[PDB]
């Protein structure tokens, strides 16, 4: 029940982003049905990506629920100042007892 | 012409659904705008009604007296 | 050759050189009327990637005259340009922009990578819909496609998805598409031709508002009503 | 009558389509109009008898 | 309250001059001897199109409103005759975002409102008088407004509905429609349309075909 | 689709607190209902879930045996009761609605209710 | 008879092919059947003579 | 109950060559692996679709 993330990422305006998440064991696949959330100060976490790659209607399409080399990711095609937030990942395991990562802070230079 | 029902061992005939031409029997419109309608080669259930071999005639009065033929219908009826 | 003596050209520049185009899910339409449509500019211009006409020839557009011209303006991906035609199926042909199988008009399109690409996600298309669109039908709805009721989730989605247009994308680059639908009543939009002196009581080759034939033109006393453009004989010929 | 053609008027076909397509629409009118004459002539010959 | 529409509701189907000819055409026309509701205000159905007629002494009826909500939200068509002119607009009227705007009993006025939106009309001196005349196109509105209901803005008026019926129209020497046959009114009218004539000679004519339709499936 | 969560208050350690969430604008008994908590300055911690019909419940092992979930489908709401609440368990609890494949994680989120233990 | 059509049955054409293709196969049946009636009628008129 | 190549509600309208029933017992957490495109202890080493 261990999930890790890159502590922080800094991106220049218009630059791309690769936020990563994964489990201490095995590899992340669609079978973990990975979720990604965005939290701005004073706000509740909002789900951006669900079930690996499905994007929500309230999520800017600049965000993409892709997978990497046995890891979950939330990438951007061009970051904006409005995206500064703490991002969180959640993976399923043997059942509906998911585990969150440590959190990855995204800032814009 | 006929089909065997797949559940019941009986044979049914398939009769085409009644149809035929429809003709309007009229005096000249310089005399009268009253008309009678003939349904060709059909019965008088599917459609002052006179059933003849030529079809179901509706609106024409059936008269016992014969006369010289004016507007022919068919099968001896005018 | 006789046309209404209109000196005003049709505002194609406001359609083809527009600063912004509509999303394909909500394509925009402008009605073109009471003007002279110069199609030599659109046909001869080298800026277009394609110029395909279905019910008319692209080089006869200047001789023809129409009663109503409609310009449908939208942006799609390059690999979806082939769907803007009669007799087509596909994500755009069925759910975003359908042309009738008997469509009369011209489909004109060009690469706009240097104008629209950034990623530019302001251009949306329908990914999901309950049923296919009718020819020239448009509809705006965010009702979730299926049983979910207001809640987006697995096996139920928000109908619209965006295009991700980036300068480095050719099949995924943006293309600007303008469809000119031609309704062929009194003349409204004629090509870039001048009216000539009328000659009567002689055999002539005539063109009246795009209607052509050979015959002798004479003065007459036919009681045309103010709303009528032309008349017909017992044989239903002009 | 159109007989499957885009227009019953020959001049409207010619003014709209280039030959590679105009010819198809014209052939549709030729078949229909030639067939009409064949029907007409046959009826005139029988009536003439 | 209902009135007999008699033979009214005919109009020139196109913009083509024809004369001394009997021409068969199919369009949305008022059926002959139809049900026209007699009013002397409510929001009525529009359906395929509407036949409207009025009889007035003081010109109380000024206009019509057409739309789907007839109360903001979307575009509605407002046609009003006021003092000296007629104002036509398709704004999102509350009873902005205007796409089109234009500014121009003894009296019998007839109108046809049908779907762009076309208005036909006739005005003659005179419950709805029996007789025949044909209405002509007056106003062409390139608006694209979806209409399911309309309201009459206030005299008596009659409202009927158009149907896709075939008519035989008689054009006189000056190209005026002087008579008409409703091909779906009765067997004699069917005979007149079949023979392309307003006069039928004594005899028997085949005009149609009777066919029994299936009901349930087995 | 609104999730209204309350019940957070200032409580003493060793006691218990019942939190609740009400559904509005959508059908309750068609989705899974989640609980997530966040200590100030920290990331998100998974706490608990419950199946659409209440036949199954799930907990993060760290709260197993202490947290209980019950629900009333006629009131469109659920309750989370936490017993033997620790001083360290200071966090904002959030209600989330899961409409995904497994029902394990929420898509829609409420505003959260703050639980402070002292 | 098919008359060059995909099927002699009109209902099969309508249910099997989308309109852009179904119309073509139908036109073949119409030409063949209309031509058949023209042949029949001509023969009935000559025989009637 | 989930179908992949066909709709689950059209199963009585459809007809197929042969169908095989692969019947077995697994642990609940691994049920998610019985699907096309999946990986894991069952999907890779016991029962692949
Ligand atoms: C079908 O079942 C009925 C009884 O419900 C029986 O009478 C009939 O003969 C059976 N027909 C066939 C073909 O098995
Ligand atoms: C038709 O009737 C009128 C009288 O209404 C008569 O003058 C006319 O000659 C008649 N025409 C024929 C063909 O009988
Ligand atoms: C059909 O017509 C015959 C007369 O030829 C009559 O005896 C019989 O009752 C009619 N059947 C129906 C249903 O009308
Ligand atoms: C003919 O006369 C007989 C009586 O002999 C009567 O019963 C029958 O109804 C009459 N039919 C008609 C058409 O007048
Ligand atoms: C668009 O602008 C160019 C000049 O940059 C001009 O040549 C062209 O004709 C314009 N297109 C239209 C339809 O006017
Ligand atoms: C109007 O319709 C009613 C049936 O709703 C009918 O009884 C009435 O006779 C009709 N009125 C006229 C003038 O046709
Ligand atoms: C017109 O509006 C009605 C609802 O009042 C709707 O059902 C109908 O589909 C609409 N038609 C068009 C062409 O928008
Ligand atoms: C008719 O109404 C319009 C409403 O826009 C108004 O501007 C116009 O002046 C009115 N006509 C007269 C004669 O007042
Ligand atoms: C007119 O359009 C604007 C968008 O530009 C919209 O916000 C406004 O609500 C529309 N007017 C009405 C009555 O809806
Ligand atoms: C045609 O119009 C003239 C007046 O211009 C009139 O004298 C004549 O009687 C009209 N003809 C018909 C058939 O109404």
């Amino acid at each position: 029940a261990v999930v890790t993330q890159e502590p922080s990422l800094t991106v220049s305006p218009g630059g791309t982003v690769t936020l990563t998440c994964g489990s201490s064991t095995g590899a992340v696949t669609s079978g973990h049905y990975p979720y990604w959330f965005q939290q701005k100060p004073g706000q509740a976490p909002r789900t951006l990506i669900y079930d690996t790659s499905n994007k929500h209607s309230w999520t800017p399409a600049r965000f993409s629920g892709s997978l990497l080399g046995g890891k979950a990711a939330l990438t951007l095609s061009g970051a904006r100042p409005e995206d500064e937030a703490e991002y969180y990942c959640l993976l399923s395991y043997s059942g509906a007892r998911g585990v969150f990562g440590g959190g990855t802070k995204l800032t814009v230079l | 012409d006929a089909v065997r029902d797949p559940q019941t061992l009986e044979i049914l005939d398939i009769t085409p659904c009644s149809f035929g031409g429809v003709s309007v029997i009229t005096p000249g419109t310089n005399t009268s705008n009253q008309v009678a309608v003939l349904y060709q080669d059909v019965n008088c259930t599917e459609v002052n009604v006179f059933q003849t071999r030529a079809g179901c005639l509706i609106g024409a009065e059936h008269v016992n007296n014969s006369y010289e033929c004016d507007i022919p219908i068919g099968a001896g009826i005018c | 050759v006789r046309f209404p003596n209109i000196t005003n050209l049709c505002p194609f520049g406001e359609v083809f050189n527009a600063t912004r185009f509509a999303s394909v899910y909500a394509w925009n339409r402008k009605r073109i009327s009471n003007c002279v449509a110069d199609y030599s500019v659109l046909y001869n211009s080298a800026s277009f990637s394609t110029f395909k006409c279905y019910g008319v020839s692209p080089t006869k557009l200047n001789d023809l005259c129409f009663t109503n011209v409609y310009a449908d303006s939208f942006v799609i991906r390059g690999d979806e340009v082939r769907q803007i035609a009669p007799g087509q199926t596909g994500k755009i042909a069925d759910y975003n922009y359908k042309l009738p199988d008997d469509f009369t008009g011209c489909v004109i399109a060009w690469n706009s990578n240097n104008l629209d690409s950034k990623g530019n996600y302001n251009y949306l298309y329908r990914l999901f819909r309950k049923s296919n669109l009718k020819p020239f039908e448009r509809d705006i709805s965010t009702e979730i496609y299926q049983p979910c009721n207001g809640v987006e989730g697995f096996n139920c989605y928000f109908p619209l998805q965006s295009y991700g247009f980036q300068p480095t994308n050719v099949g995924y680059q943006p293309y600007r598409v303008v469809v000119l639908s031609f309704e062929l009543a009194p003349a409204t939009v004629c090509g870039p031709k001048k009216s000539t002196n009328l000659v009567k009581n002689k055999c002539v080759n005539f063109n009246f508002n795009g209607l052509t034939g050979t015959g002798v033109l004479t003065e007459s006393n036919k009681k045309f009503l103010p709303f009528q453009q032309f008349g017909r004989d017992i044989a239903d010929t002009t | 009558s159109n007989f499957g053609a885009i227009s019953s008027v020959l001049n409207d076909i010619l003014s709209r389509l280039d030959p590679p397509e105009a010819e198809v629409q014209i052939d549709r009118l030729i078949t229909g109009r030639l067939q009409s004459l064949q029907t007409y002539v046959t009826q005139q010959l029988i009536r003439a008898a | 309250a209902y009135t007999n529409s008699f033979t009214r509701g005919v109009y020139y189907p196109d913009k083509v001059f024809r004369s001394s000819v009997l021409h068969s055409t199919q369009d949305l026309f008022l059926p002959f001897f139809s049900n026209v509701t007699w009013f002397h205000n409510p929001v009525l159905p529009f359906n395929d199109g509407v036949y409207f007629a009025s009889t007035e002494k003081s010109n109380i009826i000024r206009g019509w409103i057409f739309g789907t909500t007839l109360d903001s939200k979307t575009q509605s068509l407002l046609i009003v005759n006021n003092a000296t002119n007629v104002v036509i607009k398709v704004c999102e009227f509350q009873f902005n975002n205007c796409t089109f705007e234009y500014v121009s009993f003894k009296n019998l006025r007839e109108f046809v409102f049908k779907n762009y939106f076309k208005i036909y009309s006739k005005h003659t001196p005179i419950d709805l008088p029996q007789g025949f005349s044909a209405l002509e196109p007056l106003v062409d509105l390139p608006i694209g407004i979806n209409i399911t209901r309309f309201q009459t803005l206030l005299a008596a008026y009659y409202v009927g509905y158009l149907q896709p019926r075939t008519f035989l129209l008689k054009y006189n020497e000056n190209g005026t429609i002087t008579d008409a046959v409703d091909c779906a009114l009765d067997p004699l009218s069917e005979t007149k349309c079949t023979l392309k004539s307003f006069t039928v000679e004594k005899g028997i004519y085949q005009t149609s075909n009777f066919r029994v339709q299936p009901t349930e499936s087995i | 689709v609104q999730l209204v969560e309350s019940g957070g208050d200032s409580v003493q350690p060793g006691g218990s607190l019942r939190l609740s969430c009400a559904a509005a604008g959508f059908t309750f008994s068609s989705y899974w209902m989640n609980w997530v908590r966040q200590a100030p300055g920290k990331g998100l911690e998974w706490v608990a879930n419950i199946k659409q019909d209440g036949s199954e419940k799930y907990y993060v092992d760290s709260v197993k045996g202490r947290f209980t979930i019950s629900r009333d489908n006629a009131k469109n709401s659920l309750y989370l009761q936490m017993n033997s609440l620790r001083a360290e368990d200071t966090a904002v609890y959030y209600c989330a609605l899961s409409s995904g494949y497994s029902g394990y994680a929420g898509n829609y989120w409420g505003q959260g209710t703050l639980v402070t233990v002292s």
